[PDB]
């Protein structure tokens, strides 16, 4: 018994009506779907039991319905406290609970190209044993952006991790900080360092580079 | 009311044994079965095991078979959950939720809201506790600059910026966990050129689990 | 079609000249006059249009939304919201407690179980409106008639200005009948018999599925648990229950809701000052065969079909006596005359209670038939 949660991010500015499908395998009699709002930080509130009978407190607005092997929740107007990732559970004549990929709803804006930032690891640092170094990215829409650390014209893949801050709540922007952590020894060993950023908004792929201490 | 009062935080080594508590009030526990469902930082949700009381017949997710074992307390008003060797991936948060108690389509709640409890954070990793290392990043249109909380243990931290004077343009990233288990993260501020030379920036980490306090100046 | 006889018409000095015949359906009946053409008079159809609806009788119900309340041996009584509500159905034993399911004392604990009731599947009982009972003549030009309007005129080439003052006499009595509708098949059953039946009803203005514990019984409840008895369709019953009823057939031209059925109709024709033609028939002593053997119709008649090859042109006489010659065996079927030679004619036949025995024929090839009957 599988399950298909369609959109996976929704871009909708508030006012307007929202629209999810948490479509599941066999639609029958005994068909149990418990849909649910996770904001980050927070376990889920429980939204609608059944399908489309409303919780305890939950506002007018929140309603589901059913008709084929597809099941939607409709929200007639958003708020700014209605986006966040909504789940849908379905478990029918069994015990397993089947649960949904995942659809977060954000804030549509004019998409924004990123101001890229890199930072050189701290001559404080490198006299422990160890080097990151920073390449961040501010203030940009949409989420979806790649960072490619460039250490000498060769792209390093296996030591790179990022972390995206949530949505902005005063002009909803994201940001990205991508972090390489290498050895002394093998920091400066090489010569030139950069993070390659690829968005949506930028017209040629953006790179801020730097020398070895330089 | 009716709430599901769970167990408190635990942090176990990889390979040892976790058990969590669930202590149903409110409601008849005789029915309504016990289902327990996890989530994985940034990974969505996904159902482990289920239990009953009356009929006090289990089942078991057939990946969480061979760890899992989940125990009722009739007289206590509590259900459990024992989980077996703890592998790395197994760090997330146990949610114990009310369900229906044979799933016959109709015997009692097939069709009753599920009630779900409190949080119960699993943080498996081999490492103890450690102070951050607080290291800068000092800057070079726009200029921005920021602090590097690095290899500290556990979460969490309050990165705040000349001592709460700074709230524009204040990006502090959430943590991640690098390869050696100590979580690292950057705080980064946007400020005008103009105020580089002029005003004074610094740092002010607060770690409460070492109780390790520290205040960082960013010079250019 | 078929000729009238002498006394079957009569002409007066003045005005005009009046015929009184009785007509059933698909059969016809002819006027004759010398230096005159012949007319053709055909009774269409005898329905009802649209049907009022007394009540929706429920036979396939759906039950789900099991809710319980489970209060300890001697703590009071359990109550539940959905007692209270039209759409579920609720039921009160007791589940034996004690010191092993959490209960403070030993006894039988109270318990209490509902279960939400949606009507799937349901039949419809219609009651007609006696007085609006459709009948159309169609002698071409086509005349519509209600029990009601008895009179509706039309004139003829040949014949002048016509009045048809006709009367309608039904076959059920429906003062006392419904008629039931299943899914695709109707039927014709008593008000007593579907007004004492075990299943639950709708009422007509709407109102709720009334005595709905008829098909919802739980199992004897467990510690604090209950399973629902999903007493499924009774329509194996109620088909089985119904075998021995009077169908109807909706409708193959007309309309939706515009049932059709059998009956009898009686007719007066004014027409002017004419000097019509009598016909006789004589008896049908010859050579015949059942077509369709002599069956039940429902309401106590029997109904056989008959093909008359030599001297069409006669009246089947149709005994059933008590064997001999003396009959009680009251004659429903008019005019049982053929039409022409390799025809059917439909014969309707009202035998007494018990055993009797069908005569068609005399001396020579008697077509005999025994039907027992014990209607109640």
């Amino acid at each position: 018994i599988v399950l298909t949660q369609s959109p996976g991010t929704l871009s909708l500015s508030p006012g307007e009506r929202a629209t999810l499908s948490c479509r599941a395998s066999q639609s029958v009699v005994s068909t149990y779907l418990a849909w649910y709002q996770q904001k980050p930080g927070q376990a889920p509130r429980l939204l609608i039991y059944d399908t489309s009978t409303r919780a305890t407190g939950i506002p007018d607005r929140f309603s589901g319905s059913g008709s084929g092997t597809d099941f939607t929740l409709t929200i007639s107007r958003l708020e700014p406290e209605d986006f966040a990732v909504y789940y849908c559970q379905h478990y029918d004549s069994s015990p397993p609970w089947t649960f949904g990929q995942g659809t977060k709803v954000e804030i549509k804006r004019t998409v924004a190209a990123p101001s890229v930032f890199i930072f050189p690891p701290s001559d404080e640092q490198l006299k422990s044993g160890t080097a990151s170094v920073v390449c961040l990215l501010n203030n940009f829409y949409p989420r979806e952006a790649k960072v490619q650390w460039k250490v000498d014209n060769a792209l390093q893949s296996g030591n790179s991790q990022e972390s995206v801050t949530e949505q902005d709540s005063k002009d909803s922007t994201y940001s990205l900080s991508s972090t390489l952590t290498l050895s002394k020894a093998d920091y400066e060993k090489h010569k030139v360092y950069a993070c390659e950023v690829t968005h949506q908004g930028l017209s040629s792929p953006v790179t801020k580079s730097f020398n070895r201490g330089e | 009311q009716v709430q599901l009062v769970q167990s408190g935080a635990e942090v176990k080594k990889p390979g040892a044994s976790v058990k969590v508590s669930c202590k149903a009030s409110g409601y008849t526990f005789i029915a309504y079965g016990i289902s327990w469902v996890r989530q994985a930082p940034g990974q969505g949700l996904e159902w482990m095991g289920w239990i009953s009381a009356h009929n006090g017949n289990t089942n078991y997710a057939q990946k969480f078979q061979g760890r899992v074992t989940v125990t009722t307390d009739t007289t206590t008003r509590t259900a459990f959950m024992e989980l077996r060797n703890l592998r790395s991936d197994d760090t997330a948060v146990y949610y114990c939720a009310r369900a229906p108690w044979e799933y016959n389509y109709r015997s009692s709640g097939y069709y009753d809201s599920p009630y779900w409890g409190q949080g119960t954070l699993v943080t498996v990793s081999s490492a103890s506790t450690k102070g951050p290392s607080v290291f800068p990043l000092a800057p070079s249109g726009t200029a921005a600059l920021g602090c590097l909380v690095k290899d500290y243990f556990p979460e969490p931290v309050t990165v705040s910026w000349n001592s709460g004077a700074l709230t524009s343009g204040v990006h502090t990233f959430p943590a991640v966990l690098q390869s050696s288990g100590l979580y690292s993260l950057s705080s980064v501020v946007t400020v005008p050129s103009s105020s580089l030379g002029t005003q004074t920036y610094i740092c002010n980490v607060n770690h409460k689990p070492s109780n390790t306090k520290v205040d960082k100046r960013v010079e250019p | 079609c078929i000729g009238i006889t002498d006394r079957d018409f009569i002409e007066g000095v003045h005005g005009g000249t009046w015929v009184s015949a009785t007509l059933e359906q698909d059969k016809c009946v002819t006027v004759m006059a010398p230096d005159k053409p012949s007319l053709d008079i055909s009774l269409q159809t005898v329905a009802i249009d649209g049907p009022a609806e007394a009540r929706k009788v429920c036979y396939s119900a759906v039950l789900t939304h099991v809710k319980i309340n489970d209060k300890c041996p001697s703590t009071g009584e359990a109550h539940l919201a959905e007692e209270n509500d039209g759409d579920n159905a609720c039921k009160r034993t007791y589940s034996d407690r004690g010191w092993g399911n959490g209960c403070g004392l030993f006894g039988k604990g109270s318990i209490v179980a509902c279960a939400k009731f949606t009507c799937a599947k349901s039949m419809s009982l219609f009651e007609v409106d006696q007085t609006k009972i459709q009948y159309v003549i169609r002698a071409i030009k086509t005349l519509k008639f209600d029990a009601l309007s008895g009179s509706q005129e039309a004139e003829f080439t040949g014949y002048g200005k016509a009045t048809l003052e006709c009367q309608v006499q039904t076959a059920v009595d429906f003062g006392n009948s419904y008629i039931a509708e299943m899914e695709k098949d109707s039927w014709i059953v008593d008000r007593q018999w579907a007004q004492d039946l075990t299943l639950p009803w709708q009422s007509g203005s709407g109102g709720i599925w009334r005595e709905m514990h008829h098909l919802v019984e739980f199992e004897p409840p467990h510690a604090a648990t209950i399973r629902v008895l999903a007493l499924g369709n009774q329509e194996g019953s109620l088909k089985t229950a119904l075998t021995g009823a009077m169908r109807v057939t909706k409708d193959e031209n007309d309309n939706n809701l515009y049932k059709l059925h059998g009956g009898h109709v009686s007719c007066r024709v004014k027409l002017s000052a004419l000097t019509l033609k009598g016909t006789s028939y004589k008896m049908c002593t010859d050579k015949m065969s059942f077509v369709k053997n002599p069956t039940d119709t429902g309401h106590g008649t029997v109904v056989m079909q008959v093909k008359v090859p030599k001297g069409a042109p006669c009246k089947i006489p149709v005994i059933v006596a008590d064997t001999a010659a003396v009959n009680k065996g009251i004659l429903v079927t008019v005019n049982p005359i053929a039409s022409t030679n390799d025809d059917e004619v439909l014969i309707e036949v009202n035998p007494p209670f018990g055993d009797s025995y069908i005569i068609v024929g005399t001396g020579d090839s008697r077509l005999t038939y025994q039907w027992h009957k014990e209607g109640s």
